[PDB]
């Protein structure tokens, strides 16, 4: 899974960046949060966020849903490393074991529950 | 600043949710 944040940021500067954002805040992980391709869902304003780590994905579901607004059609997925993050865990486990090597945690949505379908 | 947060309505909301 590609990025389009990471196409338009080269990775020392997001990496610099990312360094200070969890020195600065590390109650909060740094999140990148982009539609997957070929999504057939709703788009959102903005990339970055800010998020409490004691969250749990299934919360950020619910954070997220809200600032989408789901339709009839739709459904909600959550893909980081090409695989669905467990409703169960919480942001904090989830930037653990899968934030990149610039410390940000890049998430990826879908209306399939498979990415890229 | 330039990352954006959740307000604190939104949060505690979802701190119930699931």
């Amino acid at each position: 899974m590609k990025f389009v944040y990471k196409e338009e940021h080269p990775f020392e500067k997001r990496r610099s960046e990312g360094e200070k954002i969890r020195k600065k805040y590390p109650d909060r992980v740094p999140v990148i949060v982009e539609k997957a391709p070929k999504a057939r869902i709703g788009d959102l304003d903005k990339k970055k966020y800010l998020v409490p780590s004691d969250l749990t994905v299934g919360q950020f579901y619910f954070l997220i849903r809200k600032r989408i607004h789901l339709r009839a059609e739709d459904a909600l997925f959550f893909f980081v490393n090409n695989v669905i993050p467990p409703t169960s865990a919480t942001m904090g486990q989830l930037y653990q074991e899968h934030h990149e090597e610039d410390f940000f945690l890049y998430i990826a949505y879908s209306d399939e529950s498979v990415y890229g379908l | 600043d330039d990352w954006t947060e959740f307000s604190s309505e939104e949060i505690r909301e979802a701190r119930q949710a699931a």
